[PDB]
């Protein structure tokens, strides 16, 4: 099954939920942001010394 | 995406590590002799080949000419240019002569 | 251009075996109980159907890769360059901008 | 790594094609084929050995021989009674190894077929062959004048600088005539002069060794009890039609002959058109033989790209 | 001191040639003119549980160099304290432990210089309950038991000088082909030749006997220190001794050989 | 393989002698999907052959 | 038909060793996989107006290559018809030619697999009258004057078999050890041994003489074809020859040598 949910962006924060279905449990969800990994696009442009 | 463009994925071409996902399933041995039937989706570069659509050749505005190894531009016409010209006093001739 | 991998079959006769999955690109696995194994030299192993057969495959860019790749490319910040000729008093100089 | 191939023996294969017209085994058994070059030579891989010599021989380089696998043991044969067709009769570019390179008309199947004076073995794969060529103009044949493009084909060298394949030991083997049921006790009748293996399960999985022996068992049924030849000499590639060998184990490399190079190329000038005269626009009487290509465009803001074939 | 690595009974002929086979590729001198000056350590867990049953290494630790994590979530996990590499103690703290995560780990040490390397096996193991949660020592490892999501330690410790920082000047490494006279014992010979790591080399007696005693130039670079003795003469009789010592490697190595002259028969 | 016509020839050693007939021969194939040939793998139907 | 490249008198002496140095690293064969199969051609003035007096390339061609041109400005300026590839007519040709623009040119042509390559001078003027534009040629270069930006050319025409395109299959280079029996005039030989370019080497006569007669392993590699004749009896009295032959750079040559067997004296 597919849940939808919105997390805010931090680490060491789990974020709990549960999924409703019709003659099934309702499940727990932890969702742990373990970290952060902002990779940009760059060029070398030319080096000085 | 099995099916489509750049279906197998490398960082590199001689990369040892690799990522691709196209769909492939094992069939239950069904004959007398050990065989191993598998059944996949075509290869999507064929795909992109068959039906790429025209090059950019012929599509670029001002009639650019696009070169491969700097991947860029050249000979190609739009747009106006300010330019500031320095030339030397020495250049000059007095309006006495 | 890709190429699939049909490597030889696990056989385990008149016994039992587990799947195991491997690193190597868009890999498959897959076990087979009943098999009925023949060949050339004949039924390769003997026992009442009880024997088992694992199969797996994966991909693997083909050689013709090599020089038939394809490079998916980002771009960005377009920048020009001019070559520009000037003459002043019957002198031509050049500069590349 | 290496690139020796004498360590390394011809297996069988199963085609789905026969000279009966049904699946069944052969030596010949073929599984790839590329033909990515732009003169079109195709490239044809196939289980037996040729190019060098019988593999285990004295000698190791001989092109008229034809190695091949039967009747539980390999031999030699002559090369010059190999052809090849798809459409009609093909023409042999060069063979190294596992590999071959021929050129020869399009069609739906490849078929290779060897006579070996009494009998004939032929064994073909289905495939998709086009004729196709470069330029903006699908012509028959190269002509003898016109411009000179960049093109990729297969070189007619055996020396080769591209692919990879793997190389390892092979597994076990099975056969009948070891193992002979006349009577209602057991019998296993080894070929002289070579050392067997034999396995059977009853009550335990027992197995017994014979170097020119017959080793009875206690359990009786036929389907009881198997034989191996084992060998583990030569070097097998991995191919469906083999079995794998407990270790699974890589042992080492070849090179596929006649790799892919660019190379200069022919490519026709068609009948150059004539101008004429149109108020703010152009009428062109194209003249031309054979499909080509033609496509233009506005050099304004609006691209107003246009292509269009033109056959006559 | 240097330890015998072998003693060998050389019969060597009068007027032949003779060889002392002294000689080590893992003495071999780096070539290239940056001889390399850092050490390498890292972990690595091979967990059968994964389907793909492969050695994935969990982080490295290179001398002089930062702390770096292969993956994205071992960082916070992993924790390699810095400090620790003067103390040695190569250890490895897990904060949470998940089924996926037991399996057979292996701390290993790599030194291109010194070209030495050891490895250290150590298993792994996560259980629901606690009462079975208690660590044991096979001799050719150990295995740790620990509740799933518990903080676990792993030691690494080799305790060894040549492994903890000692930023010593790099001392040539000294080889000495030393042959006791005629009728003399061991111990007591006049050193023949001596082999700088820079290349340079000192030669002791006759210029000839030294031109005849055929050494390989690159024997300081491949470590080929055999001594190659021709045109054998009575003077050159008595046992020879080929001594190796590395000071920044700390090796001290001595091999001896009984060459006497034996007349040709 | 199908044609348009059948020929058949002879070879007296010195004199050959042909004769043929105009037919269509077509390539078909039983099942749901045309192919070009009997695969190893699939399923088992029906079908109707001269027996040789 | 080769060409005997000089004929050398050898006084071999019996039972010694003799030598005979047929090679030539030109004749050396590519080591890597891929054999270089392009050549190159290229376009460079050497104009003493500039203050910084260096040559610069103006353009270059490349076998089954795209004509590429240095600079941003050359092109449309520089025409190398992409046809004369074939003509092996490498001329240059000048839309506009300016004050700074005169000076010396040198076209070019270097190939790898072959090892050879050639050079040639021309010098360019450029006058404001026309009245003293007029070429001449001065042997060892040709000089150019022209009218400031008029169109201008310069020849540059080899009319070689080896520089025009030649898609030959490449035919080992065959080199052939050959000797002359006992008593025999020259151009009698059988050969005493056959090397092909792909390494094979194929032996003929006794084992024992082949094994004495010392061929390094790498000479089809290094080319060093020269041959070591061993324990010389008066059997292998007679002429030799070093014949090699390469189809794709067209070579062929002979080296004779005058092997007589000499008692020691
Ligand atoms: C042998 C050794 O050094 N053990 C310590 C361990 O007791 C401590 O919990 C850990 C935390 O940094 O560091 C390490
Ligand atoms: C079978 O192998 C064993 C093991 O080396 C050997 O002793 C025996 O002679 C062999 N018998 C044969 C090859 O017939």
């Amino acid at each position: 099954f597919e849940h939808a949910t919105t997390v805010p962006n931090v680490p060491g924060i789990p974020y709990k939920a549960l999924v409703e279905r019709a003659g099934y449990a309702p499940l727990n969800l932890e969702i742990t942001v373990v970290s952060s990994e902002l990779t940009p696009s760059t060029n070398k442009e030319y080096v000085t010394c | 995406n099995p099916g489509a463009f750049g279906d197998i994925q490398a960082s590199s071409l001689d990369a040892t590590d690799i990522v691709a996902r196209t769909d492939i399933r094992l069939l239950k041995p069904s004959v007398k002799n050990i065989h191993v039937p598998y059944t996949q989706a075509v290869s999507g570069y064929e795909m992109w080949k068959n039906n790429s659509g025209r090059p950019l050749q012929e599509t670029a505005p001002f009639g650019c000419k696009i070169e491969v190894e700097p991947l860029r531009a050249t000979n190609c016409a739009y747009g106006h240019i300010p330019i500031s010209i320095d030339i030397p006093d020495a250049a000059f001739v007095r309006s006495s002569e | 251009k890709f190429h699939t991998v049909v490597p030889s079959p696990q056989v385990k006769c008149c016994g039992s075996l587990e799947c195991k999955a491997s690193s190597k690109a868009d890999y498959t696995c897959r076990v087979f109980g009943g098999v009925y194994p023949f060949m050339w030299g004949g039924a390769q192993c003997f026992c009442d159907s009880e024997n088992t057969q694992l199969s797996e495959a994966y991909v693997e860019f083909a050689p013709d890769c090599t020089i038939d790749h394809a490079v998916a490319l980002k771009v960005h910040t377009a920048a020009l360059k001019v070559g520009l000729r000037i003459v002043y008093g019957n002198t031509t100089a050049r500069l590349d901008t | 790594i290496t690139d020796d191939f004498t360590l390394t023996s011809p297996y069988l294969g199963f085609c789905p094609y026969c000279r009966h017209s049904a699946p069944c085994f052969s030596p010949i058994k073929i599984e790839n084929v590329w033909d990515e070059s732009d003169d079109g030579s195709i490239r044809i891989q196939v289980s037996a050995q040729f190019g060098y010599n019988q593999a285990g021989t004295a000698d190791v380089t001989k092109f008229r021989y034809m190695s091949y696998d039967h009747d539980h043991d390999i031999k030699e044969d002559s090369m010059e009674k190999l052809a090849i067709s798809t459409s009609g009769p093909c023409r042999r570019l060069g063979h190294k190894g596992y590999f071959l390179l021929a050129q020869c008309p399009p069609g739906d199947s490849v078929t290779v077929s060897i006579t070996s004076g009494a009998s004939e073995n032929s064994c073909t794969v289905e495939k998709k062959i086009r004729r196709k060529f470069v330029g903006r103009e699908e012509y028959l044949f190269p002509p003898v004048h016109g411009k000179l493009v960049k093109c990729h084909v297969y070189d007619h060298l055996k020396e080769t600088s591209a692919g990879y394949i793997t190389m390892h030991r092979p597994g076990p083997h099975a056969y009948k005539s070891y193992l002979e049921e006349a009577s209602g006790e057991v019998y296993i009748k080894p070929p002289s002069g070579k050392n067997v293996t034999y396995e059977c399960k009853c009550g335990d999985y027992s197995t017994g060794i014979v170097s020119t022996r017959t080793k009875m068992n206690g359990c009786t049924k036929a389907k009881q009890c198997i034989a191996y030849k084992r060998d583990q000499t030569k070097w097998v590639f991995n191919s469906p039609d083999l079995i794998r060998h407990t270790d699974h184990s890589v042992q080492g490399k070849l090179h596929i002959p006649f790799r892919l190079t660019p190379t200069v190329c022919p490519v026709p000038l068609a009948h150059t058109p004539t101008v004429t005269k149109w108020f703010k626009g152009i009428t062109l009487h194209l003249t031309a033989t054979r499909p080509t290509l033609l496509t233009t465009r506005k050099l304004g803001l609006r691209a107003d790209a246009t292509a269009e074939w033109i056959t006559g | 001191n240097s330890v015998v690595v072998s003693v060998l009974n050389i019969s060597a002929t009068l007027g032949s040639q003779a060889v002392l086979p002294c000689k080590s590729y893992r003495m071999v001198w780096t070539q290239d003119r940056l001889n390399d000056r850092q050490r390498v350590v890292h972990w690595d867990v091979y967990s059968t549980y994964y389907g793909d049953n492969k050695m994935e290494r969990l982080c490295d630790m290179y001398s002089a160099g930062d702390q770096r994590v292969y993956s994205s979530y071992n960082q916070g996990r992993i924790f390699m304290p810095q400090n620790a590499f003067t103390d040695g103690n190569f250890s490895l703290v897990i904060k949470d432990v998940a089924e996926s995560d037991g399996g057979i780990y292996s701390c290993n040490l790599h030194h291109h210089y010194c070209h030495l390397y050891e490895t250290v096996k150590i298993q792994l193991d996560v259980t629901k309950k606690a009462k079975a949660a208690k660590e044991y020592w096979d001799g050719e490892k150990a295995v740790i038991v620990a509740l799933e999501g518990s903080t676990v330690m792993l030691p690494c410790v080799n305790r060894n000088q040549i492994w903890t920082e000692r930023h010593s000047e790099e001392e040539q490494q000294v080889v000495h082909w030393d042959r006791q006279p005629p009728g003399v014992p061991h111990d007591r010979a006049d050193r023949l030749i001596d082999l700088y790591a820079s290349g340079e080399r000192r030669s002791y007696g006759p210029l000839f006997i030294r031109q005849k005693m055929n050494i390989t130039d690159t024997a300081f670079a491949l470590g080929d220190f055999s001594l190659r003795i021709s045109e054998l003469e009575s003077a050159d009789e008595g046992t020879y001794s080929c001594h190796l010592h590395h000071h920044y490697c700390g090796l001290h190595e001595r091999r001896i050989y009984q060459v006497f002259v034996t007349e040709p028969v």
